[PDB]
Parts: structure tokens; C-alpha cells; sequence
């Protein structure tokens, strides 16, 4: 029972249909079937670039565009707003995602119903009363937190509970995805807007080709009741998307606006799916033109940093561990330094599944207060492994801090550790991310990055209204304090058959956050000849 | 019967309506004055209770609270429940919770001016203003000592000494002070006040009167300034009972202090028969520090919709748990006002002009170091079995609370010209005033500052036909402006909320009978009012308008040498003419019908010579409890008695021992509500045994 590649389907990467930067191509019918109708089959995707660089997808990635404000005049009113934009990819540093070609529009527009789509979440709340804290009602309504700070609780029966079928996830297999897009940059941390859907309006998402728009507008006729709204929409990842009459006027009191994506400098040109005979059963794997996997096509597999601390203090982009067309590991692009690229060996004419598979559920809400790693989990089982990131709960888009958990819990002066999700209902969507990973002894292998550009907005640059400083020491001049963070999950080989999981955060202008671990059913089977 | 020729003869002359000493018949607006004799007769706790029997003013809106002299005159108040009181023609310019309050014992005359009178007093509320003239020194040696011992442990000791330093009376002084110490009606709250007003007057001749006016007041504990829910005060609690009238929802360590140090003068000088100059200035350094936990309606209130403490309650118990909030405020207000007037009394043929040209400068700086406890900041109070616990205010949790540090700067320079042209009997009072009102506000928490410089011109044209018999019909259109303190979606302060009024009425003030019957029918509109945003935002917007058509009848008449009837009536049809959420609604705390009637009989012949048994009953009609008009506060009729017997018959001439019983029937009534969460219980029956000795 050796790990071999039975089928290998390659294709080019087109740029038509207004893609611009999304190098896309329809997956082969066999690859489409194995990605949607046969999720439990470990197929390795390899991206070949215009420079000859070869890279294998390994690990998830994320990008948020959170923007929160808490203006309040204790005699007149109080207003809140939280506009997040979660875009995720199927590769650690590339922007790899799947979409259905049947959707009408350009290639970025086609992504509105595929993965790599900016899942925007909005919560506009407020009240015209004396010493009202209805600024924090949007956080209570949008985020399903047990509790961490102080304020209001909005029951799930009242507020908006997004169905799990309405949020696309890179590696979602229950959907129909017959095309794949790969962009040389990272996930689009599209930062725009500060408020959820506007009540007394239609609630339509004006600005980008949105889809799956869900709104819950609480607009009672009583003028002395805290009105709020919650909105979710899947929109264009390359365009500013906002709710009607709630655009971002780009003031100095509101931070910048932009579709942030840190380019690695490489341009994809070919995609190859290596259909291994590894079938994932749920607690490991079982063995079911013919290529074999070894540790002579050397394909870059992952990165192996000596220490989890990137030491960048901000958006810490990891370079893509590529391999030139001369069988030599290298790293292209990236901000973090010191990484070592590890390469698999694929050849056509024999590593075998080692008995014993370890699995863990990365559950918990680790509260961060500055750049520093933490041991967030362990795996109970050479450093050659095959890993599947099974998301049993739709909290992957709640992973990452600041605008993804509840940007009103930072006010509390204690360790929150509160279960603050995004209110995503059910888990009726198969979310699986198969990947082969090399784990050098002692070195840390990242497999999940949550690079996030956030702004603590101030709405008004006026002395009457005091903006609430959520994740900053203060808001001098009532200007939006742009922040950055690069929450990264590292998989390290301890050497005693214990694959420890380390989460490292790299903040900038952010005092701290809560990073809800995304309930990943991490399943590792060590393979070695 | 000192108030006899004082409420009907000495009350005819007033200097608030036209800023010149003219009879109220020659003032083309509704103006009511109460002389110091009426103040001594009624012995009010504040100026509000002194203005109980004057039409157009709702003085009992806050109930038992005596914290501020907040008057809803003609259905209109200042910006954000602020004060619009003037002391010596100079505004007691207070901001936020720092509002100046002057004890009625320490005033010689309180002239309430109704309607837009911004033509002389700068920015002002459209309803009007209150002018509380200080007790100027008297040339006749007066040494008065007064003791007020009453219910609620009220032990007020006061004195009033005035004497002429020299034989000719050139140097005269008046050192009047008091020291009151009473427990508020609400159980736990105490009201203390220590006020002193040393006054010095210099009179070189009968032309110049330079009187130095100061007023130092220290209130270690102001009293109760909290809110109560409509569910327990107006409406019965879910068990069927009601909140007791002595219910204090604050913490066991509620604190509310005030400290006023006002120093100024009132300078008068008559050059000739055609040129007399006046100048009043006053620097007031007001400090207030409050640690108050105020109720915010029961947990079933729409405002406390989610309110986690309320949410965790059982659904049946959310209707009687009072969700509250706390405020920790500390201020220091340095107010400076100057009002220089030049009154040129000249004639042009037959017409006799009194051309008042003046310059008025008012400057207020108010720093605020306040911390506000937002929703879910203090534990809920179980109204069934309330427990008073020492809520610490230093534990300022930023999750449910936030600082309010701001430096409110306000400045205003006003140049006004007023011409009281009297031809035959057609007195045409035409005035105008240009105000350069500037306002700054530095949010010290963030650092932002916003500035607005308003140049608003207001004018008043009134015509009075003084008939020989005594009835003087008058009509007048008077303008007002009052700049807003709020900013819009753009962060810019709004335009001033201008106020227009067309008032028609008569003032039967005969020169022979002691009757001051007054009527007035007005159409007072406050344009440019701030309403909720038409779109889905919680900011404010211009364009709102509150219009109030009313009819006011006042009757001050000494029917006989003993009887003295001082009544009033007020119909107020206030309404939001233009609004987004309250269009057509009647403003809260504005009763449609207000009536009052004070009759006192002073025995002069017989075994009971000296008694002043006077019974007065103030009626307040039903008022809407919130701007949304969801509920109406019931109408109440409070009856105040008075048994005063001077001691001249005993031998101590001038000394009188009185017994004032406010709310004689001890009616348990909710005074008013500005919203479903804020309601104020009315003052219970209160006897006050006053003994003012002219030692
Ligand atoms: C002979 C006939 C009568 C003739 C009468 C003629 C009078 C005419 C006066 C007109 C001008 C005026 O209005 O005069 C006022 C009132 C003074 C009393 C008046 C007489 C009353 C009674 C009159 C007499 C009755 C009979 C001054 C004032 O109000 N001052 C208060 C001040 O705030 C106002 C300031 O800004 C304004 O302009 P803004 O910048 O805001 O725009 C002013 N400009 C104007 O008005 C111009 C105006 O528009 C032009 C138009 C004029 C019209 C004239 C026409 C009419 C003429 C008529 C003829 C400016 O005045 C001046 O510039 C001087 C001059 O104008 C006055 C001189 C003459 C009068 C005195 C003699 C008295 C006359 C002689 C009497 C014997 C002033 O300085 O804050 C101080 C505290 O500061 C701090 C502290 O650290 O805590 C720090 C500070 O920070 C800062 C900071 O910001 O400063 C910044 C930091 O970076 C850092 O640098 C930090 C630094 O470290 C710090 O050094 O400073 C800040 O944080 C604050 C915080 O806000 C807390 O609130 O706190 C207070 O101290 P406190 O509270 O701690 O003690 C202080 O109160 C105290 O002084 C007041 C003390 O009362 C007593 O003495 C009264 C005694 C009376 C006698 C008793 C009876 C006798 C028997």
C-alpha cells in the first residue's frame, strides 16, 4: 500500500472574460468529479508559473477587511457599524479558489458564487437616547458570542443566522465548482465600508456583483428603541462592495479603502492535479500516466520556519515555496524571511502509509495581546505527512481577530476567551482541504494564514461624537487607525510523533484580538518509505 | 399686606421686556414679575415655585427635584434641557450639567419674560427667559433673620442685613445669606445649600447707582436628579402597585454638588434727561461634581430591549426590574457677561423716543470631565424589593461606559437698537439685534474641536395702544435664535434654531385700581429644530419645526384691603409641525391646559388681626409622557396653603411666623415625563414653619 499518483490532469490558465489577474481555467471533468462528487479522494494541485516555478497547494489562507466605529454623544444618539470582508483561498499564500462557470458575468464576477469571494458581514446599529450604548448592538446581533465584555445579547431566533450553504469556502465540495482560479497575489483583503445594511432602504448591495444577500433589519416604529441591521453578501472580490446608502466616503476619519493583495511577483501558467490513491475516510487515509510520490519532478510543497515569530509586526506575507524548472527549492515573493522551502518528488515509471493516524480539532478562542506565538493544539500519531483540514463547523470565516470575532469585546480589560462566531447556521456543506506536507523536525510549517487589514473607523471627525477605540489605545483627532495582523497556524514535528500546532500573530497598530480557532478537524497520516 | 401694593403696583414696573424701566403695559410681550414681597409670602424653594402663579410656564416638570431651575415656558426649553435664566439682565450661561441656580430668598424680583426676546438678550430659547433681579442694597437699615423648619428634616437658616454706611446713604450694603439643610423627598437623597450674596452700592447722587453684586453659593449635596420609569410611576407595576413617591433609584453613595461664585455689578448713570447709560457685568465660576445612578426605565422598556441583565431575567420579571445607568461628572464653568446700554430719551416733535442702543458681550468656558455609564453599566433595581448598595464609580468599565471629556467654549457679542416711540398712546416698540455667536467644543478624549460662528439678526416690532381707562391691547412679532450644540452627518454644527412669534393680547393695567389682568394669544414657532434623520442614521438634521399656539390669562388683583387674588391660566397647543418621527405629535412635558389661583385673606380687625390664611391651587393638565405620545401623564391639582401671622401685634414689628403647606392634600402625582424611561414624582405634602425676624 504505497502512495502513488494514478491520474494527472494538466491545463492552461486563461485570462479571458475580464479576469485581469485571476488566472482561471475550467477543471477537467475528471478533476471536477474528484473535487465535488468524490471529496474524500486526496488529489494534489500543482501550480506551474511562467518562470517555470512549480508549487503544490498546501494550507488555507484568509483575508479580512474589517472596519468598526463606535461614535456616541451621551445626550443625543449612539451609532455603531462593523463591515468585514472575509476572502479565503485554497493555498497558504496564493489566491487559489474554485467557481462555477455557469454564473453570469466576468471571471471576478463569477466568483460571487464560488470560493475566494469576499464574504462581507455588516452590522449597523444605534439609538437616539441618553447615554445609549446601541453602538455595540451591531456586534451583539452579528456575532454569536457567549459573552466577553458588557452590553446586549441578541438571540439567534431574532438576528440573522447565515446558512452554511450561503458562505463559500475554499475546499467546499458540496457545491458545483467546475473551474479554478489562481492569482499570484494573496487573498483580497478588500477594505471598504463601515456599516451594515441601512434600514429605511431596500438593503441591496450596490457597488459589486453581490450574491446570497441576507439582511435582518430591526426597525421598530418606536423612536426610543435601539434599531440595528445585520447583512451578509458574497460579492466581487476585486471591487468595493457596500450596502445601499452606506458607502465609504474615504475620509481621514474612516481609514483608507482598497482591495489589498500582496503580490508575490509570479504569474501562474499551468495547473496540474495529481490524483493520488489516498482516500480519506474520516480518521486517516486508506489506499485504494502512473506517478509516485517521494521526498524527477520536484514540486515545492510548503515552508518550514525555524520559529513561529515572523517578526514583521503587520501583514506578514509568506513567500511561495516554489521550485524552478531545474529541481531546486526556492521562495518567490513574500515579506517574512528565513523560511525554508520543502519539495516533494514526483516521477513516472514509493512511500507507504505508516500505520497510525492522528487527528485533532483546533477548537478555542485564543486571545492575543501582541506579537507572539502560542501552542494552540497537538496531534497524536522522517517528516513526510499528508494532511486534511476538515472544517466540521463553519467558523473558518470567524477565524482571525478584529472584526471577525466581535469588535466590541476588546473594550473589556480581561482575558475574554469567549466563543464569538459569525452566526453561520448549520454545517450542511462539505469543507475539506487535502494536502501533502513535509514537516522537518523542529521547524514550523505554516498551514493557515489570516492576513487582515482593518481600520478602527471614527465616522465623524467631530468633537460632539466620541469614537469608541476598540483595538487601539486611543483615537487622537478621531482618525481611523488602520491595523494589520497575520495570524498564522504552524505545524511542527516535535520528533516524538506529536505534531504540535502553533498560532503566531503579527499585529500593527492593534493592541490585541481574539482569534477563534476555526474548528479544524486536522487529520495527519505520516507516510514514508 | 406688603404684597398688596407689591404684586399689583410695584410689580407694574419691569426692565426685562424692553431692558428699560417701563411699565408692563408698555412692554409688547407677555411678561410676569414677582416682587420680593410675593417671594416672602409664598416662600418658594426655588424660583420655579415662585413662578407657579404666572401663565405660560411649567415650573413643576421635574417634580420633587430642585437641582435646576428648568422651565418649559410656552412649551419650549433650551438646547438639551438647559437653563435660560438671566440674573441681572445677564444670562446665567450654563452648559451641560453645569447650570447656575439662584435661591429665591436671595432675589428681590423674578421677571419671567415669555416669548422670543433675543432682540435684547442674545441667543435664547423661543419660549422666553427668566430674569431674577438680585436683592440690591436698601438705604433703610434692614436686619432680617429667617428660620425655616419643616418636614423632610428641612432646617433652613437665613439672614438679610442691609444698611447705609454713611449718613447720606452714599455707601449702602446688603449682606444676605442662607444655610439650608433638607432631606429630599426621595429616601436617601439630601439637599444642602449655603448661599451668600454680599452686595455693595455706591450712590454719589440720584443719577449714579453703582451697585456691586456678588453671589457665592455652595451646595455639598444638591439632592435627587434621577429618572423613574413610566411603569411604576404613571402606570401601575405588574403586581398592581406603584412606585412610592419617596423612591430613590440611585446608589447608596449618590453625590451631586454645585458651587457658584458670581462677582459683578450693576452700574447706572444718568448724564442728562436725554442720555442715561447702564452697564451690568458678572463673572460666574460654577463647579458641579455629580456621581449619580439614574434609572432608565424598567427592563421591559423599548430602550432596554436586549440589555443583557434584562435579557437574563424571566420574561414575566422584565416588567419590574429597573435598568439604570450611572454618570460621573465634574465641571468648572467660567462665565463672563457684559451688557452696556445707552438709553437716549429724545423727542421728535410729538413722538417721544426711548432709543436703547447697547452692546452685549457674553463669554462662557466650560470644561467637562465626565464619565457616562451606558446601557448595562449598573445592576438592575428590583422595584418590588429594592436594595440600596454602594455602587463604586471608579470602576469605569469601558465595555459599558465611556468618557465624556469636553471643553465647551461659547462667546457672543450683540449690538442691539431698540426704539420705544410713543405717539399719543400708540407706543411702537421696534427693536433689532445683531448677534455674533461663536461656539467651540474640544473633545479632550479624542482631541477634535468643532467651531461655529453664527451671525443672526433678530428683531421685535410691537405696538401698544395705551387706553386711558387702562386696557392696553398690543400685538408684536418677535424673533429669536439659539445656536445648536449638535453636529450632523458631515461633522459640522447645525444652523441656529430660530424662533418666530406673533403675539396679540391685552394688559388691563389701570393707574388707579390695583389689578394687573393680562391676556395674550401667540403663535410661537421654533423653526430649524433638530429631528431624527429621514434616512437610516441616528444623527440629527435641520428642518424640524415646533409650533405652539397658546392663550394665556393672568390676573393679579387686590380685590380688597385684605384679599389678594393672583391667578393665571394657560392653554398651550404645542405641536411638531414638521418632523420625521414626531410630525403632528405634542411635545412631552407640555400640558395643554395650565391653571392656577392664589387667594390670601389678611385679617386686620378683630381678635385674629395679623393672620394671612391663603390657599392656592395650581392645576396642570394632562401632558404627553414622550415625544412619540405613547402615554399621557395624568392631570393633577396641587393645593398650597399658608398660615402667616406677623408679630407686630406681639411687639416685634415686621417679624412674621408662617406655616406653608405645599401640596396640602398630599396628592401622589407624577409631575411629568420626558420619555417612557424618565418620569418624576411630584412633591408630597411639605409643611415649612418660617419665622423671619426683623431683629
Ligand atoms: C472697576 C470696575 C470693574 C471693571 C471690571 C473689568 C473686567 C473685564 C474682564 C474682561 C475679560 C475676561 O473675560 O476676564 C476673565 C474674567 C476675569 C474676572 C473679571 C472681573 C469680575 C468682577 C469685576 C469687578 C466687579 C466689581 C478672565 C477668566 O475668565 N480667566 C479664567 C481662565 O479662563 C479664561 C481664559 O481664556 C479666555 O479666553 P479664551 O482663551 O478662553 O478664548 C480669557 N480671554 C477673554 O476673555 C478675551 C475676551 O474675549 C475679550 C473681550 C473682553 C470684554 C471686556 C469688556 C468690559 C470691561 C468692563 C469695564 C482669558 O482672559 C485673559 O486673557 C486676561 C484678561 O482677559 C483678564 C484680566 C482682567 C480681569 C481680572 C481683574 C478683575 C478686574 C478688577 C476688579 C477688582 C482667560 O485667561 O482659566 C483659568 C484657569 O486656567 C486653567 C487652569 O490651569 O485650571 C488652565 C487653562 O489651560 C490654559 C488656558 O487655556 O488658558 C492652556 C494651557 O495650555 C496652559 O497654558 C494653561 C496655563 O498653564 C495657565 O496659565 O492655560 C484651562 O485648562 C482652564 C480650564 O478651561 C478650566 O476651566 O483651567 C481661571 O482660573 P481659576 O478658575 O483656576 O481660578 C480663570 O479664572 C480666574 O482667573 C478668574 C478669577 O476671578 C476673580 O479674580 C474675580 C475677582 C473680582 C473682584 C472681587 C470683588 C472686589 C470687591
Amino acid at each position: 500500500s504505497h502512495v502513488i499518483i494514478t491520474e494527472t490532469h494538466s491545463t492552461g490558465l486563461r485570462l479571458d472574460q475580464g479576469a485581469g489577474d485571476y488566472y482561471w481555467s475550467e477543471m477537467p471533468s475528471r478533476v471536477t468529479q474528484l473535487h465535488n462528487n468524490d471529496p474524500n479522494r486526496v488529489v494534489l494541485t500543482e501550480i506551474e508559473f511562467s518562470d517555470g516555478s512549480r508549487h503544490m497547494l498546501s494550507g488555507m489562507s484568509m483575508g479580512v477587511g474589517a472596519k468598526a466605529y463606535g461614535i456616541i454623544n451621551p445626550q443625543i444618539m449612539s451609532q455603531g457599524g462593523l463591515k468585514t470582508q472575509i476572502t479565503a483561498s485554497a493555498d497558504l499564500s496564493l489566491d487559489v479558489g474554485y467557481f462555477n462557470t455557469g454564473t453570469s458575468g466576468t471571471i471576478p464576477q463569477k466568483l460571487r458564487d464560488g470560493t475566494g469571494c469576499q464574504h462581507m458581514f455588516g452590522a449597523f446599529s444605534g439609538r437616539r437616547g441618553f447615554a445609549s450604548s446601541a453602538m455595540y448592538l451591531g456586534g451583539a446581533a452579528l456575532y454569536k458570542s457567549a459573552w466577553s465584555g458588557s452590553g446586549y445579547v441578541v438571540a439567534d431566533a431574532g438576528t440573522l443566522t447565515i446558512p452554511s450553504d450561503y458562505v463559500r469556502h475554499p475546499g467546499a465540495r458540496n457545491f458545483g465548482f467546475n473551474a479554478i482560479y489562481v492569482r499570484g497575489r494573496s487573498c483580497n483583503r478588500v477594505l471598504y465600508g463601515m456599516e451594515g445594511p441601512n434600514y429605511t432602504t431596500g438593503g441591496a448591495v450596490q457597488g459589486a456583483s453581490s450574491s446570497g444577500a441576507l439582511n435582518f433589519t430591526y426597525n421598530p416604529s418606536n423612536p426610543e428603541s435601539p434599531k440595528y441591521s445585520v447583512g451578509f453578501a458574497r460579492a466581487d472580490p476585486t471591487n468595493y462592495a457596500y450596502w445601499e446608502s452606506m458607502g465609504d466616503p474615504n475620509d481621514s476619519a474612516n481609514g483608507p479603502i482598497g482591495i489589498y493583495s500582496e503580490h508575490l511577483g509570479i504569474y501562474p501558467s499551468k495547473i496540474t492535479w495529481y490524483v493520488t490513491n489516498l482516500v480519506y475516510n474520516g480518521s486517516g487515509y486508506n489506499i485504494d500516466s502512473w506517478k509516485f510520490i517521494n521526498f524527477f519532478r520536484d514540486v515545492g510543497c510548503n515552508l518550514s520556519k525555524d520559529s513561529p515569530s515572523t517578526g514583521i509586526s503587520g501583514i506578514a506575507t509568506f513567500g511561495l515555496p516554489t521550485t524552478e524548472s531545474n529541481n531546486a527549492p526556492s521562495i518567490k515573493g513574500g515579506n517574512v524571511g528565513g523560511l525554508h522551502a520543502n519539495v516533494v518528488s514526483i516521477y513516472n515509471f514509493p512511500l507507504r502509509l505508516l500505520g497510525g493516524s492522528g487527528s485533532t480539532i483546533l477548537s478555542g478562542n485564543i486571545v492575543f495581546q501582541g506579537n507572539g506565538s502560542v501552542h494552540v493544539g497537538t496531534v497524536g500519531l522522517n517528516g513526510a505527512i499528508v494532511c486534511t483540514m476538515e472544517f466540521i463547523d463553519d467558523t473558518w470565516l470567524s477565524a482571525g481577530g478584529i472584526g471577525c470575532f466581535n469588535p466590541t469585546e476588546m473594550l473589556s480589560q480581561g482575558a475574554e476567551y469567549g466563543d464569538s462566531r459569525f452566526r453561520i447556521g448549520g454545517n450542511t456543506i462539505n469543507k475539506k482541504l487535502h494536502q501533502i506536507l513535509s514537516l522537518p523536525a523542529g521547524e514550523y510549517v505554516p498551514f493557515f494564514t489570516i492576513k487582515g487589514t482593518v481600520v478602527n473607523a471614527c465616522k465623524l471627525q467631530a468633537a460632539a461624537y466620541n469614537p469608541t477605540p476598540y483595538w487601539v489605545s486611543g483615537l487622537p483627532g478621531s482618525v481611523g487607525q488602520t491595523g494589520y495582523y497575520t495570524l498564522t497556524y504552524y505545524m511542527r514535528n516535535d520528533g516524538n510523533n506529536n505534531i504540535s500546532i502553533w498560532l503566531d500573530s503579527s499585529m500593527s497598530n492593534i493592541i490585541g484580538m481574539k482569534a477563534c480557532l476555526p474548528n479544524i478537524k486536522l487529520i495527519i497520516q505520516r507516510l514514508t518509505h | 399686606s406688603a404684597w398688596g401694593p407689591a404684586a399689583t403696583i410695584a410689580a407694574r414696573q419691569s426692565a426685562t421686556g424692553t431692558k428699560t424701566d417701563t411699565p408692563i403695559q408698555k412692554v409688547p410681550q407677555s411678561i410676569s414679575v414677582v416682587t420680593a414681597e410675593e417671594m416672602a409670602l409664598h416662600q418658594p424653594k426655588s424660583v420655579k415655585e415662585a413662578l407657579s402663579y404666572t401663565p405660560g410656564v411649567s415650573v413643576g416638570t421635574r417634580g420633587a427635584s430642585n437641582t435646576y431651575d428648568h422651565l418649559i415656558i410656552r412649551g419650549f426649553a433650551a438646547e438639551g434641557q438647559s437653563q435660560n435664566n438671566y440674573l441681572n439682565g445677564l444670562k446665567l450661561q450654563g452648559n451641560f450639567y453645569n447650570d447656575a441656580v439662584i435661591d429665591p430668598y436671595m432675589l428681590e424680583r423674578a421677571e419671567i419674560m415669555r416669548g422670543p426676546v433675543s432682540v435684547l438678550y442674545g441667543k435664547s430659547s423661543p419660549g422666553g427667559l427668566l430674569n431674577m433681579v438680585s436683592k440690591r442694597p436698601t438705604t433703610e437699615p434692614l436686619k432680617e433673620v429667617q428660620f425655616k423648619a419643616g418636614t423632610d428634616s428641612l432646617f433652613q437658616t437665613g439672614f438679610d442685613f442691609s444698611d447705609s454706611l454713611d449718613d447720606d446713604g452714599v455707601y449702602s450694603y446688603r449682606l444676605t445669606g442662607l444655610a439650608r439643610s433638607a432631606n429630599a423627598q426621595q429616601k436617601g437623597s439630601e439637599e444642602q445649600r449655603y448661599a451668600i450674596a454680599p452686595a455693595f452700592t455706591w450712590r454719589p447722587d440720584d443719577k449714579t447707582n453703582f451697585t456691586f453684586l456678588s453671589y457665592f453659593q455652595n451646595e455639598p449635596e444638591t439632592g435627587y436628579y434621577g429618572w423613574l420609569p413610566k411603569e411604576g410611576t404613571v402606570e401601575p407595576l405588574p403586581n398592581g402597585k406603584r412606585l412610592p413617591t419617596d423612591f430613590n433609584e440611585g446608589a447608596k453613595n449618590n453625590t451631586y454638588s454645585r458651587n457658584e461664585k458670581m462677582v459683578g455689578y450693576s452700574f447706572d448713570h444718568e448724564f442728562n434727561d436725554t442720555f442715561t447709560v447702564r452697564q451690568n457685568l458678572r463673572f460666574a465660576e460654577n463647579k458641579t461634581s455629580q456621581n449619580s445612578v439614574y434609572g432608565y426605565g424598567v427592563c421591559s422598556d423599548p430602550a432596554n430591549a436586549y440589555s443583557k441583565q434584562c435579557a437574563a431575567l424571566a420574561p414575566a420579571d422584565k416588567g419590574h426590574y429597573l435598568a439604570r445607568k450611572y454618570v460621573v461628572d465634574d465641571e468648572k464653568l467660567q462665565n463672563f457677561s457684559v451688557d452696556t446700554q445707552l438709553q437716549s430719551k429724545f423727542a421728535t416733535g410729538d413722538i417721544d423716543h426711548t432709543l436703547l442702543t447697547g452692546v452685549d458681550f457674553m463669554r462662557m468656558r466650560n470644561d467637562i470631565n465626565a464619565w457616562f455609564g451606558y446601557d448595562d453599566s449598573v445592576p438592575l433595581l428590583n422595584l418590588y424589593n429594592p436594595v440600596n448598595t454602594d455602587f463604586d464609580f471608579n470602576a469605569k468599565d469601558p465595555a459599558n461606559s465611556g468618557p465624556y471629556r469636553i471643553l465647551n467654549k461659547q462667546k457672543q457679542t450683540g449690538v442691539y437698537v431698540q426704539d420705544q416711540a410713543q405717539w399719543d398712546k400708540v407706543l411702537v416698540t421696534l427693536g433689532g439685534r445683531y448677534d455674533w455667536a461663536d461656539q467651540e467644543s474640544l473633545n479632550r478624549v479624542a482631541g477634535t474641536t468643532d467651531k461655529r460662528d453664527d451671525k443672526q439678526f433678530t428683531w421685535r416690532g410691537g405696538v401698544n395702544y395705551l387706553f386711558d381707562n387702562g386696557v392696553t391691547p398690543y400685538f408684536s412679532y418677535s424673533e429669536s435664535f439659539e445656536p445648536s450644540s449638535q453636529v450632523g452627518k458631515d461633522g459640522n454644527i447645525f444652523a441656529p434654531s430660530k424662533g418666530k412669534q406673533y403675539e396679540v393680547g391685552v394688559k388691563y393695567v389701570p393707574e388707579d385700581r390695583p389689578i394687573v389682568v393680562t391676556g395674550a394669544v401667540y403663535n410661537l414657532t421654533k423653526t430649524n429644530n433638530l429631528m431624527a434623520d429621514p434616512e437610516g442614521s441616528f444623527f440629527s438634521v435641520e428642518g424640524g419645526e415646533i409650533r405652539a399656539r397658546g392663550v394665556e390669562i393672568e390676573a393679579k388683583a387686590a380685590l380688597s384691603a385684605s384679599v389678594n387674588v393672583v391667578g393665571s391660566y394657560t392653554y398651550t397647543d404645542a405641536e411638531y409641525t414638521t418632523d420625521t418621527t414626531y410630525k403632528g405629535n405634542t411635545p412631552a412635558q407640555v400640558p395643554k391646559h395650565m391653571a392656577s389661583l392664589w387667594a390670601d385673606y389678611t385679617f386686620f380687625d378683630g381678635p385674629l388681626s395679623g393672620l394671612t390664611l391663603g390657599t392656592g391651587g395650581r392645576y396642570t393638565g394632562s401632558s404627553y409622557g414622550d415625544p412619540a405620545n405613547s402615554f399621557k401623564v395624568g392631570s393633577y391639582t396641587v393645593v398650597d396653603a399658608l398660615v402667616r401671622y406677623d408679630l407686630a401685634r406681639v411687639g416685634m414689628a415686621g417679624s412674621n411666623v408662617a406655616l406653608h403647606v405645599n401640596n396640602l392634600f398630599d396628592r401622589e402625582y407624577v409631575a411629568s415625563c420626558f420619555n417612557t424611561y424618565g418620569c418624576f414624582w411630584g412633591a408630597e405634602r411639605q409643611v415649612v414653619a418660617t419665622a423671619t425676624f426683623r431683629f
